[PDB]
């Protein structure tokens, strides 16, 4: 939608991303909202970063790709904050979220497959 | 003396297909539900349908409401008379009273109440007045014997509602308006 | 430098265990699963918090 | 009962008499401007000096205070003791003070009013002997330091218990607490009595009238749950709406329109009740802004009616008076307005009334239907009435134009009505 | 850099001495920061001063990320106007909310 | 056609109308300081519809 | 003082004085009332 939201995931990739976001929510490995996502980036614990490409105005999450780039963390734009908030499993719209690092989870293979797909999409 | 039937089918992502069956399977249209991350039930209601069904060809009507209930508990709700014209529509409402997976939707034979009911937890049924799209507040109360609701059936004529649960005990109520 | 790295790793693991114990305090329907290697984990019921 | 209880009633009877120097110091120490020390120092000549000066200023600003300059602000009124006169003279003194409080209710952002009522407070003891009218008159100023001073002085009545919590504190009383105070029922009986007296003395103003209609709207919203509490809120608020509409001021008429629209969208009222309210509105409707507001609320009442006989014709005298107040050009401008508030049921009843009664403005009917998207049952009822009128009245080219318009848009419904009646 | 920082840092930003002393000593962290002298925190009263400092810091971070990263900036401040509208409404509602009994 | 289809025409013609709930009027008490009564009526109607 | 002996402005007061139940029940609308459900257990 918004042409400043560059890597915009499609139907299949967005379906994979929202499934792994749902699994990460039910494992409680997921930090929601743009401020908590920025905090995870500053601490250095994010596996990867999901944003919503239709937040108005867009800049309030455009601040995040800079830190994601400078710290080598994958980011992607799914196209709806309402659907992203329902995937994260909270009664609000959520414009950004982060899957955090813990190498003892039971969803690690899914997280690494989606993270590899996002790395390919940014590359 | 002529009608034509349409099949609506919903993906887990929220993409909705509408084929017609009179001429062969050919997609009339596609659109997308707003939000709808994992969508588990769709229902149409307010006219004739496979629950409150027709009895002669002249008594077939066209449905007005189309409700889409998802895994997170959210129930989007659409007006067909605007959705068919907008072709990627905005819901009339988005109900969020329940919190578990929506496992039953059931319109009245008229289409004035929408009964949405989960399956994953006890006491998880809510009735909705339409077109107000507002949840009724005085029933069910906290002492209503609902159980884990797995079946809901509205009556076509007498205004009954029948709810069946996991313990194996259906339970009748009669709405006094009808 | 190597000692710095080891100390920071030990502190990261301590904070991870502490945050797990903090998550076991709020709300929801936890289920105490045991991994058959013998290690305890927790899994919450699929229900949208409000 | 008990001896302490009977003595408590005796004390509240003799609450104001200064039987000793200590009670005198306390009673004369309570004041509106001066603090305890100087208020216990000074005297009636001082207070009356400031009173006469401030009343000269108040009479210069608004010329109705000359009568209080004749009676409540005279040297014989320096001399007379309230606690000694008989009950008849007490009653007449209370009428004088109540009339003054109704007049100087609208001027309380003014040191002249503060000084004049300082003399009333510290000579005639209004702040304990009749505090009801004091609080009701200065109730709309509820953030202001004048209300803070009034609260810190007054011993609060039975009905003002929320303010009995807020008395002598630092923050003002809050809007939710004013909603509590109005949400009691005997308070609403008292306040509607106060406003009826206020209208009959013809001194209302925009700030107070804003405040009281806002509190009434919030009372109806707070009791939106209880069908029973709403049903017993009906006679009070619709009686004050009747008196507020019988008033002459456009301000009172708009405030009554606001009460009417919110109460009829909160409670599904009877058809005769809605039509009677419409009749009073139109029977006193005079000004232009009130005309705009009255058209909006009439459309809203006719819409929120949902039931049997929903969309029937306006009766004879009501339709006559309505056309006399709103001839056709006005309603056509309202219909080609671009905000488009929904008014389909009122329009349909209007066209059915034109079809039965006037039988002339059928081109006007056609313009109405061209500007409005009616619903299906309304179109069916209009078509049925036009079929009956064509079969009774002589056929006319405007009627042919109407049926041509229907056949252009929605001919099969016309076929259905002809199949119900005709060939 | 100010836009890159999150909202809680923008709240805390002034009281860094008390912040880090309380962190290393395991006490309670300061709540105002440098935002004490803004007008909304100057209108709130106590616990409302804490809550309005939090809400105003969130809205200030929103405005900062807009203005530091805008490409077609209107320079009329409508984002700031609407954030002030939301903060004013939140504060007036939180002042209308009462603690005591009636 | 049938009388039930007449009733269904009534029901399907009925449109939605926003209800009043127990906290819908507080902004009026907020900005009621020095407004005019026509503006207050417009604000109440805009909240209603 | 009292002796009982163009539309007027006393119509609303007269109607309120006559009736005792305001919220109408004899509509029987074939509509459904919002936020208040009339249901019986069977």
């Amino acid at each position: 939608p918004n042409p400043k939201a560059f890597p915009l995931a499609d139907a299949a990739l967005t379906q994979q991303i929202l499934d792994v976001v749902q699994q990460a929510a039910n494992l409680r490995q997921l930090k929601k909202g743009a401020n908590e996502a920025t905090k995870t980036l500053n601490r250095g614990i994010s596996e990867f970063i999901i944003m919503a490409a239709d937040c108005e105005p867009i800049e309030i999450l455009l601040h995040l790709p800079l830190l994601c780039e400078d710290k080598n963390v994958p980011y992607v734009f799914v196209p709806s904050r309402v659907a992203l908030g329902r995937a994260c499993g909270v009664s609000r719209p959520v414009i950004a979220a982060s899957i955090t690092t813990n190498d003892a989870s039971a969803i690690k293979t899914q997280i690494y497959a989606v993270k590899d797909k996002i790395e390919t999409l940014l590359i | 003396g002529k009608f034509r039937t349409i099949l609506i089918a919903v993906n887990a992502y929220g993409e909705v297909w509408e084929f017609d069956l009179n001429k062969n399977g050919h997609v009339i249209r596609r659109w997308k539900d707003q939000g709808g991350v994992g969508i588990t039930k769709i229902q149409v209601g307010g006219g004739t349908t496979t629950t409150c069904p027709a009895l002669q060809i002249s008594k077939i009507k066209q449905n007005r409401w189309l409700a889409v209930g998802s895994e997170s508990g959210f129930v989007n709700l659409y007006d067909r008379n605007n959705a068919m014209t907008s072709s990627t529509p905005t819901p009339v409402a988005a109900l969020d009273q329940l919190t578990t997976t929506i496992s039953n939707l059931q319109f009245s034979p008229d289409g004035q109440i929408l009964c949405m009911a989960s399956r994953a937890v006890k006491d998880a049924l809510r009735l909705v007045h339409l077109p107000s799209c507002s949840v009724f507040s005085n029933w069910p109360t906290s002492g209503t014997p609902l159980g884990k609701v797995t079946s809901v059936a509205f009556s076509p004529s007498g205004g009954l509602l029948a709810v069946g649960n996991e313990q194996g005990k259906v339970r009748l109520w009669k709405l006094n308006h009808y | 430098v190597k000692q710095h790295l080891q100390r920071e790793t030990q502190l990261k693991q301590v904070q991870q265990r502490m945050d797990a114990q903090r998550e076991l305090l709020k709300k929801g329907s936890k289920k105490k699963i045991v991994d058959s290697s013998g290690k305890i984990s927790f899994k919450w019921k699929k229900q949208r918090k409000r | 009962s008990s001896l302490s209880d009977q003595l408590a009633q005796v004390a509240s009877n003799n609450a104001t008499v200064a039987l000793d120097r200590k009670r005198r110091q306390k009673l004369h120490s309570a004041s509106l401007i001066y603090n305890s020390k100087t208020a216990a120092t000074q005297d009636y000549d001082f207070i009356f000096e400031n009173a006469s000066k401030a009343l000269e200023e108040l009479s210069q600003i608004e010329p109705k205070f000359a009568i209080f300059s004749r009676t409540l602000f005279s040297e014989s009124s320096i001399s007379l003791d309230r606690n000694v006169q008989t009950k008849e003279e007490i009653k007449d003194l209370d009428n004088a003070i109540n009339a003054y409080l109704l007049l100087a209710s609208s001027k309380w952002y003014l040191a002249p009013t503060l000084h004049a009522t300082e003399w009333l407070v510290r000579r005639f003891q209004i702040h304990v002997k009749n505090t009801e009218m004091l609080l009701l008159s200065t109730l709309n100023y509820y953030q202001t330091p004048v209300f803070k001073r009034i609260l810190s002085i007054i011993k609060l009545p039975p009905l003002f218990n929320c303010l009995s919590n807020f008395v002598r504190s630092e923050k003002p009383p809050t809007a939710l607490t004013m909603i509590k105070l109005f949400n009691d029922m005997d308070f609403l009986k008292l306040y509607t009595s106060y406003l009826d007296q206020c209208i009959k003395h013809n001194a209302t103003y925009t700030n107070q009238l804003l405040f009281t209609t806002c509190c009434f709207i919030n009372v109806v919203a707070f009791n939106s749950n209880n069908d029973e509490k709403l049903n017993q809120l009906v006679p009070i608020l619709l009686e004050i709406s009747a008196k507020l509409l019988a008033s002459k001021s456009k301000d009172c008429q708009i405030a009554a329109h606001t009460i009417l629209v919110v109460f009829a969208t909160a409670l599904p009222l009877k058809k005769t009740i809605i039509l009677a309210a419409m009749e009073t509105i139109l029977s006193n409707l005079d000004a232009k802004e009130a005309k705009h507001s009255a058209l909006l609320t009439i459309c809203k009442l006719f819409q929120t009616l949902k039931g049997q006989g929903n969309v029937d014709q306006l009766p004879s005298k009501i339709f006559k008076l309505f056309d006399s107040k709103f001839d056709t050009v006005s309603i056509l401008t309202f219909l080609d307005k671009e905000d488009k508030p929904v008014c389909d049921k009122f329009i349909t009843s209007y066209t059915r009334s034109i079809a039965r009664y006037d039988r002339s403005k059928l081109n006007i009917i056609l313009s109405l239907l061209k500007k409005i998207r009616l619903e299906r049952y309304e179109v069916r009822l209009i078509i049925t009435d036009l079929i009956y009128l064509s079969e009774i009245l002589e056929d006319k080219s405007q009627l042919v134009e109407l049926f041509e318009y229907f056949i252009s848009i929605n001919e099969d419904l016309v076929l259905k009505c002809l199949k119900s009646l005709g060939l | 850099s100010l836009a890159k920082s999150p909202a809680s840092t923008i709240q805390i930003l002034g009281a860094e001495k008390a912040l880090f002393r309380a962190l290393k000593t395991k006490h309670d962290t300061p709540k105002y920061g440098l935002l004490y002298h803004a007008s909304l925190v100057g209108q709130a009263t106590g616990k409302n001063k804490g809550k309005i400092a939090r809400v105003l810091a969130a809205k200030a971070a929103v405005s900062l990320r807009y203005d530091a990263l805008a490409e077609d900036r209107d320079d009329s401040g409508d984002i700031g106007l609407e954030s002030r509208a939301k903060v004013e409404n939140r504060l007036s509602q939180l002042e209308g909310r009462d603690l005591r009994t009636t | 056609e049938d009388e039930e289809d007449i009733a269904l025409e009534f029901i399907n013609g009925e449109k939605k109308d926003k209800l009043v709930n127990m906290n819908s009027f507080t902004s009026m008490f907020d900005n009621i300081q020095n407004v005019q009564m026509d503006t207050f009526f417009d604000r109440v109607m805009k909240v209603l519809t | 003082d009292e002796s009982d002996s163009n539309g007027d402005i006393n119509a609303l007061t007269k109607i309120l004085s006559t009736t005792y139940n305001y919220k109408d029940t004899l509509s029987n609308s074939k509509l459904l009332p919002p936020k208040k459900l009339d249901i019986v257990r069977l």
